[PDB]
């Protein structure tokens, strides 16, 4: 009632390296910011499959500083590290009125997560062609 | 005067010729090829579906895409998938947008 | 009966080095039957039939049924600009009788590439 | 040649007058059978009334090709001091054809598409 429905901004956020030393656990989170009015709903799917509410605990939307209009929340995730070391990626999702669709998608697992590793391997060849 | 051989978007390659004239020489006018690729680094070997491992080999043959999973994305041609959202009470089966301004309808 | 192929063989540098003179041929082989039509069009309008010279269709020591042929010169000045000297082939073996295959001054054996090609994480979407 | 099945050269003698040339193929010392060539007949030039041009095609496959070879295309005819002449192909009588490539890996600097 007098607020502009602005983008919703999602990010996620994997568990830092040094808390995969002890093996204990992980920990994802996924952030929206700079959005307007609140009343968002949050959940993870894991490969499709819902996940469990008492798994994860997400926050209260509180005013940004910069923006006053702008809110923001975060949502946050305890996972175990041989999960991850298995793999077992999961998705964030977003509803919000602001997007036409108003829920978004992410990715997180081993492989996005900071590619220590940079196998390049391109081939070209028949640098005439055949284009005509 | 430089000629555009192929634009294909797909796998984002601007193959094109040129002819540069020489100087007070006979006409034997030399041919150049400028190629200039683009590589997502960062996107996988399905582009839509987020499955599939992290994109390692490329192959570009300069010939085939004048004419094929091509690895770039479209400005507008992209494919989607479902969410199972309920959004309390009221049931949202929404229609989801995996890229942003590259799903927008169009 | 089969597919004909045609190629473009342009001219050789010690014939142009002369300042006399260029000549191109474009070859049609592997065909089969005989009695298959050669047109020579330039730039939309079609090409004087004196300035070029047609071969018969005699055929080959390797495919007995498969048959060969020939045709064929501008000013040494003229092929400088190309203007790619169209030649199309009409054989009823064909989906629309057309075959239409030329080369222009351009096309042709690179002398360089200079070949640039940049790469960098943010992209996926051909930006 | 990039079907890789087979491959043909062509001799082209231009700008003679008379008539009756003698055209044939020297492989590195050898000569080759007739039939393995086919001699075009002359005929006259459209422009040049006097002169006459003809053909001689040689098909041979592309696997030996890929190997060196002479294969060289010999013609005699009388207007020579000497009265024969020849040349030799070869697929390395191509050009150095320069490279200069370049390459950038820095996602940093400016891009443009």
């Amino acid at each position: 009632k007098g607020v502009a429905l602005h983008r919703p901004d999602v990010y996620l956020l994997p568990p830092a390296r040094e808390q995969l030393n002890l093996r204990e656990s992980a920990t994802i989170t996924c952030l929206v910011t700079g959005f307007s009015p609140a009343d968002v709903f949050v959940q993870w799917m894991q490969r499709g499959q819902p996940l469990s509410p008492e798994k994860y605990v997400t926050s209260a939307p509180m005013p940004e500083p910069q923006a006053p209009g702008r809110y923001f929340a975060h949502s946050i995730l305890t996972v175990s590290e041989e999960e991850w070391n298995t793999g077992e990626t999961y998705t964030c999702v977003v509803a919000h009125e602001a997007l036409p669709n108003r829920v978004t998608e992410r990715t997180v697992d081993k492989s996005t997560g900071k590619p220590t590793l940079y196998n390049v391997s391109l081939v070209m060849s028949d640098t005439a062609g055949t284009c005509y | 005067e430089r000629i555009v051989l192929v634009d294909n978007k797909c796998k984002c390659a601007r193959i094109t010729s040129r002819i540069i004239r020489s100087s007070e020489d006979p006409n034997e006018d030399i041919v150049e090829r400028n190629i200039r690729i683009i590589v997502p680094l960062n996107n996988r070997e399905n582009i839509s579906d987020p499955t599939s491992p992290l994109r390692t080999r490329f192959v570009y043959h300069l010939s085939d895409l004048c004419k094929e999973t091509c690895y770039t994305y479209d400005r507008n041609k992209c494919y989607t998938a479902v969410v199972p959202l309920v959004y309390g009470g009221e049931t949202k089966m929404v229609e989801t947008a995996l890229t942003p301004d590259a799903c927008y309808p169009d």
